[PDB]
């Protein structure tokens, strides 16, 4: 398929694909693939309130957005639509941009197992 | 044509453009309907496993349920809940064993009951749907115990408690016919009828022996609780149909899935869930293919469809993939579900024509069991 | 008309003749040189403001009028969450409903009634001209119309660009005219990845066109009573500020102790903080949030008093799910947030930043 | 690689699914996760229960009873998985049935399935399955 | 030549023909040695996971250890035990969380300790080896915590008890240098030295800032405890070396893994464990490939081998597979282990020539972490 | 050598002149018509035998001599398990060391000493000739050489094909000459898949050339005392039969209550069962194993008595790892097991199967 080392090319036409522009720093599985959606958690799982950010280029409007990702927690890993992108991803000592961390904090019932990640926008980037 | 992912990209791009705000939250799954399908992944004996809840119409995963070691899923025909008998250990696959039943709300998927089974009494085996079963009124769960002897466990889902074990003879599988009654299949070739009061031993009656010693009946019979129809293929595709609707076992005329000719050219059923039964259509579906007599657990590429009443073949479908398990929705114009363990993919077919409509890939590690609610 | 109405409100806004003893105008408490808040000292410092009678103190801190005009009218959304309104408890529907209230409040401008208010407007020849041109002849003779017309004028003036200019460094940075300092940028990244963003951002997702750093909801963050202010106001040692529950028509006991999330625009210059003015320093308000997250003893000590924060005035309906984020702000992230919130200061108040720590 | 074809036993590689003794093996050949043909890997517990099958041995054309035994108390190895069913009968003839987790008698009550050994315990035939 | 399964078939045939008897039993793993290699499989965030204990010389799996959610494995350098900090939940991935440490006998693989950690204190993160660490004497296991603030947990392996949490600055990773001392890397670009007692505020000291805010130091630096050498690449294959063998941090000269022409042609490190350090040889092994700058976690197909003192390149190996992680045996004529998360295969190479020697496949779902004991 | 020696042993085996009163021979208790066990009714039924004095009863059941020559000589193997030897407690090393003991045992044949034995050998001109030809002139005038020579003749005699003919139906089936009945084959299958194969097979794996349905180990299966046999033995109600621990040399407490795994050959016709004859029926002996696995009330009841089995004579060193198999033998498997065991009957005792 893709040359994995090639520069990531965003698209704005399929949210289940690993090159969907909002997933530029996703790590894990797309929630849309296990019964969530782009910005919602699947039934039974618990929404984290922690997030990490990236500035993701949206080739639809030429604008870069801040995507503050959020984990859906308390389920085993969905195993569907796995992806790992790291645009602007910084190491763990810049946790506000670091994406190996299980960002499940604040999830209800202290859920801390990783199920999938959602990609909501929270601002415009500069 | 437009995929669910594409349509989603478009609605997101639209919300963005219109400046439409939405609260990130926990979705509810769409109400159970007849086209909802559950795929259980026993994961080739992995210590934890997954159940996939799938909208069969959209070919979309609408939810998931985590399980332990070889859990037995059950699905209430009326769609009001799901449950499983499961098994965990305090250190992944080692240490203290806990068998338990969970009952789940079928839209929030939240567990509504977690009932401990004392003395780790579950039968640990490659998943046989009919090794754990709901009584018709959904108030009781019965599970099989092999060790130290065949026994059956009675779990009250209403009082959310385990009651006791029933001592049975040398028999297998559990097909509930009533709040207090289930049949089992016996080594001597009979069925045992088990009626349990609140206390006492149960009262156990035997049918006549209904197959010789060298006729092998598969581990995955179809049973329609609402039809009382136990459909039981043997290795050659000979199919026993037993009617348990009267409360007692009526034996239907024995039917043949493959022609005497076909059987001569090496046609035999094979797979996991080799048989499905559609209640309203009174129709038997059988995974078969050409195979050596002892390759009976292998994937099959073809499905035969036969009238339960007569044995007339209605269709023969080249499935187009290696299929291990089939089942069907119980609505009119059913889906035929063809699950490939090897592909970890549910292929969703039109049951009338056998054409492939859509599919759901990435269903775990070795998915094997398909369940559907019979909601009609 | 929309220029003239606003201009008539600009006149009323600064007019002390709308208070009983003629000592007090809106501008007295909502002082334009202080981002429309009250610089004056009272029995409880700057926590609460003193009325026209020279004696009466309110029980809540005087909030800025800056950006107040961006708040939606009060309403319940579909998720059953109350949003918008004016006053810390949302008991006014909108600016126009709020405006006549200080006028008749014996603890504030203390006019006895609408007629005393109309009688004042009638005394001033420019008002007769200004009002009559906007509302028609004889408007001032009808105390109901005069009062409502004044409320409308006052609402309109507060809706002008002068109250919401969006000319903060943050605004300038979001235009691309400039950039944040590294501290500000880190502050900003924290603010939007941490729990603040769950309440102090207009939207749950996507981008706000005129961000004012509040979602207009009601949350009980579990603040204690401000003792000196509560003494000063005289409401009683047994009095409970119920927040939103005090709005008439709200009966739901789950609303007790919930207050309107303030806009963080000009937060740097409008101390002290919270609905009762309880914390003097911007840093302290931010530090309060660590009480739900940190496991360090100091997390529980108000740094301004060296004593525990205090029992919540209202212990129930705490926004725990949002507040108990599981992550504590270290002092680096606290400094960052201060610097970031300083970027929310309007251009004309930037010189005020200087004194307050730094900028 | 034709999964439906009659199984062609070989006596040259025990880690392959067509090894002669694995003729009714189900799971994972122990020899792939640190056991051997007839020994359990470390950390696992050898069950006393077995299922049996008469497996034909290409080499000497003799048929041998293989009493498969499970090594239990670990998550499934994931290595050299195999499923053959020569002579395999359904669960009501449990002695020849191979979906069953034959972990009974394992120390510490271990009942989770890790892998299966294939030792010989007899040179005999069955009525249902003779050569 | 003769594969291991062919050798085994021959030997069993000979035992059969010879009437040789033998008792079926539980094997001991062979004695830990320099070519033992552990591969941990975080399984892409699965709730349960596996570690494969591998004889690197034979390329044979000699054993396995089960774990829970994103366990942190450690291997005592002297070969006396292995351990991990692990996390389970009462209902698979839901319910009561128990963090715990197991210590295991390295030949029976039996756990010889199971130490609960109170208040579920582990950092749940994609596996970084240096987020949980053994002190040099093997007596204490230190584990990083992120929530609510950066912190470090002290576990007494010898008394088989958890001790306490240490409060640290905004810093990351744990490199022990002594029974009571470790270094962390801080957000501000320094190292923090943490000296701790049983009780008391730890002694925390910072080095000077040793990199600018825009050089990014990777999550998988190689640390040789016996050498006190912390080998820390940046995104560009710039390598920071820090010598901590005096007990305080001395900064070694920066070396470039890649040439300027290579860097101008898009060469950069990438993978998971991107760097290996051979103690006796004082050699750095870096996984590199041509890649965009933000593709830094993708596999790489090349290893550069450079002298650590001079930064002279000694080799550029063409690995021949998509390698995510590397590591080396610490003996003479070391093996270069090259783990493909994608292939789930440990390729085992001659570290001198780079030639592939053998490989071990079927190592779980998403294996990522190679650990070797430095036993010399 | 072999031929004549064994023929000498055949003479001695049936000679009552080797008992004090001249009333008993090996054959009396080891009756060739009863698979070399004791048909004679005593105080304790057939549980124990009566010595030459007509009053002394043993404390253990007389085992078959059939197949005893296949047992290895007593030894500790490398895993630390004791194996082989003769007697239920292994106290004799082999058949030769065992042969002399009944002769001089006062509860059995009761000769006073090797000398009185030799005197008896001397009264018989035929012994004079038979012994002299194999062991040399004057052998019988030396009581030591006389007694050893006798014992050796007996041992040789027990090693002839006549004691171990391998002509049972089981042997014929394993030669491909005959088939097992369904029930028998079910039996064999159950026997080799259930815990039985763990003690009653020669080998752990591989095929045994001369299977005798015993690994020659020692196990405490947890049997109670046989009250009446113990009564008749006169050893006292205080007495504890410590089994293998009673062999001299064995000091290890873990061996207490352990007995040699009997060969199951001819089992169907050498009732009653176990070291003490406590169970008269073979079905019972098999049911006893359910006490460790079954949870059903009946599994704790000996079906011969209607009462609880009894606490073990030795409630220590039970082989629990083997006996607690987690699986229960239903009626069917017990039937099948009985069926299978009956196939281990030598051809010549096939008529006895009643
Ligand atoms: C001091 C005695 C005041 C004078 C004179 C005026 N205001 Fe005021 N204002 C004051 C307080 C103590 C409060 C909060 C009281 C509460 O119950 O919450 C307010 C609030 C407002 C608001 C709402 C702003 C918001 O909720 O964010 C508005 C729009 C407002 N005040 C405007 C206003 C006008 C138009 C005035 C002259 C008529 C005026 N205020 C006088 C303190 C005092
Ligand atoms: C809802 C759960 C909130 C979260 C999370 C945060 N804030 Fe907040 N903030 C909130 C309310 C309801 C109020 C008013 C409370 C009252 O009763 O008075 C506040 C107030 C502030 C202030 C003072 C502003 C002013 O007085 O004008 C500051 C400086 C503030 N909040 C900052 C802040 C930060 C930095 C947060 C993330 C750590 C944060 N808040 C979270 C509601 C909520
Ligand atoms: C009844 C009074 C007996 C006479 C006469 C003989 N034997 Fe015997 N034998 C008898 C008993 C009660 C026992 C078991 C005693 C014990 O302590 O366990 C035996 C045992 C043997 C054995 C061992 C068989 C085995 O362990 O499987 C042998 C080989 C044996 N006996 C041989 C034997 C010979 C050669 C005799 C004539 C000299 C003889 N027995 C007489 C009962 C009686
Ligand atoms: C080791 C733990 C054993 C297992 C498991 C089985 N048997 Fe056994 N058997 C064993 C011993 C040590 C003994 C003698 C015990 C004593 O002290 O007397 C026995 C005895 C029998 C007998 C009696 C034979 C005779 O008296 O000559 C029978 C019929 C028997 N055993 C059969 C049997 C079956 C069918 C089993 C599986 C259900 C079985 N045994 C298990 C040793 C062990
Ligand atoms: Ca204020
Ligand atoms: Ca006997
Ligand atoms: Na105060
Ligand atoms: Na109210
Ligand atoms: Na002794």
């Amino acid at each position: 398929g893709t040359d994995p080392r090639a520069k990531w090319v965003p698209q704005d036409n399929d949210i289940q694909a690993c090159d969907y522009w909002r997933h530029c720093s996703i790590d894990g599985n797309i929630c849309d693939c296990s019964g969530g959606s782009l910005t919602n958690c699947p039934p039974g799982t618990k929404l984290a309130t922690a997030s990490w950010v990236a500035s993701c280029y949206n080739p639809t409007d030429g604008q870069s957005y801040l995507i503050a990702y959020r984990d859906c927690c308390g389920y085993n890993v969905s195993g569907r639509c796995p992806c790992l992108n790291t645009e602007g991803e910084l190491p763990v000592y810049r946790p506000e941009f670091a994406n190996d961390i299980i960002w499940c904090f604040g999830a209800e019932d202290d859920a801390m197992t990783y199920h999938c990640t959602i990609s909501p926008i929270v601002g415009k980037a500069s | 044509q437009e995929t669910q992912g594409q349509a989603a990209a478009r609605a997101a791009a639209a919300d963005l453009a219109a400046g439409q705000d939405d609260e990130p939250r926990i979705l509810e799954a769409p109400a159970p309907d007849a086209r909802r399908v559950y795929v259980n992944d026993p994961a080739h004996f992995a210590a934890v496993t997954q159940q996939f809840v799938i909208d069969g119409e959209a070919g979309r995963v609408i939810g998931m349920i985590d399980g332990g070691f070889l859990p037995n899923p059950v699905v209430a025909d009326d769609g009001s809940f799901i449950a499983h008998a499961s098994t965990v250990f305090s250190r992944i696959a080692r240490g203290e064993r806990t068998d338990y039943v969970e009952v789940f709300d079928p839209v929030t998927l939240l567990p509504t009951a977690d009932i401990e089974l004392p003395d780790a009494p579950r039968f640990l085996v490659g998943t046989y749907p009919w090794m754990t079963s709901l009584t018709p009124d959904g108030k009781t769960l019965l599970f099989y115990q092999f060790s130290p002897a065949p026994a059956v466990g009675v779990v009250d889902l209403e009082g959310k408690a385990f009651k006791r074990m029933l001592d049975v003879p040398d028999c297998y599988h559990i097909f509930p016919t009533a709040p207090d009654t289930f049949f089992m299949h016996c080594r001597d070739g009979s069925l045992a009828k088990v009626a349990f009061g609140t206390e006492g031993t149960p009262e156990i009656t035997h049918t006549e022996v209904f197959h010789p010693e060298d006729e092998f009946l598969i581990n995955h019979p179809a049973y329609s609780q609402k039809a009382g129809r136990l459909v039981w293929p043997t290795y050659t595709g000979k199919i026993h149909q037993i009617d348990l609707s009267s409360g007692d076992a009526k034996f239907l005329p024995a039917v043949e899935a493959l022609t005497e000719a076909e059987r001569a050219d090496g046609w035999r059923p094979g797979g996991w869930q080799q048989v499905a039964y559609h209640r309203a259509l009174d129709r038997i579906y059988l995974l078969v293919d050409q195979r050596d007599e002892w390759r009976h657990k292998t994937a099959s590429r073809f499905v035969v469809v036969l009238d339960a009443k007569t044995g007339e073949r209605l269709a023969k479908f080249e499935m187009g993939h290696e299929i291990d398990s089939i089942n069907v929705s119980q609505d009119e114009k059913p889906l035929l579900y063809a699950l490939s363990t090897g592909d970890k993919t549910l292929y969703i077919h039109d049951a009338e024509s056998g054409e492939e409509l859509r599919s759901v890939n990435q269903l775990g590690h070795g998915p094997q069991v398909i369940t559907t609610a019979d909601m009609g | 008309a929309d220029d003239a109405l606003a201009a008539l409100g600009a006149q009323l806004f600064v007019d002390p003749a709308l208070s009983r003893n003629a000592t007090q105008s809106c501008a007295t408490c909502h002082d334009p040189a202080r981002a429309f808040t009250d610089p004056r000292e009272g029995k409880a410092g700057l926590a609460v403001s003193v009325g026209d009678d020279g004696q009466s103190h309110g029980d809540r801190n005087t909030p800025t009028l800056g950006y107040a005009a961006l708040v939606p009218a009060f309403h319940r959304d579909a998720n059953g969450k109350y949003k918008g309104g004016q006053f810390w408890d949302g008991r006014a529907d909108d600016l126009k409903q709020q405006a006549g209230q200080p006028m008749l409040n014996p603890v504030e401008m203390a006019m006895p009634d609408r007629a005393a208010v109309a009688a004042r407007l009638r005394d001033d020849p420019a008002y007769r001209t200004g009002f009559e041109a906007l509302f028609g002849k004889g408007v001032l003779d009808d105390p109901e119309r005069a009062f409502d017309a004044a409320a409308e004028a006052l609402a309109a003036y507060q809706a002008t660009g002068e109250f919401s200019p969006f000319d903060s460094k943050y605004d300038r940075v979001m235009r691309g005219e400039e950039k944040f300092t590294p501290l500000e940028e880190f502050g900003y990244t924290v603010f939007i990845t941490w729990n603040c963003r769950l309440c102090h951002m207009q939207r749950k997702q996507g981008v706000a066109e005129r961000e004012t750093f509040t979602n207009f909801e009601y949350h009980n963050i579990g603040l204690p009573v401000n003792e000196t202010a509560r003494e000063a106001s005289g409401l009683g040692a047994d009095h409970v500020d119920h927040g939103l529950l005090a709005r008439p028509g709200i009966e739901d006991p789950a609303q007790s102790g919930r207050f309107k999330v303030p806009s963080l625009r000009n937060v740097a210059v409008t101390g002290p903080y919270m609905h009762n003015g309880v914390f003097t320093d911007l840093r302290t308000a931010i530090l309060f949030y660590n009480k739900y997250t940190s496991r360090r003893p100091e997390a529980k000590i108000n740094p301004e008093t060296g004593a525990p924060w205090g029992e919540p005035e209202v212990a129930r309906n705490l926004s725990l799910a949002e507040l108990q984020s599981g992550l504590m702000l270290d002092d680096g992230r606290v400094d960052a947030l201060v610097a970031f919130l300083e970027t929310l200061t309007d251009r004309r108040y930037e010189p005020l930043l200087e004194e307050s720590r730094a900028a």
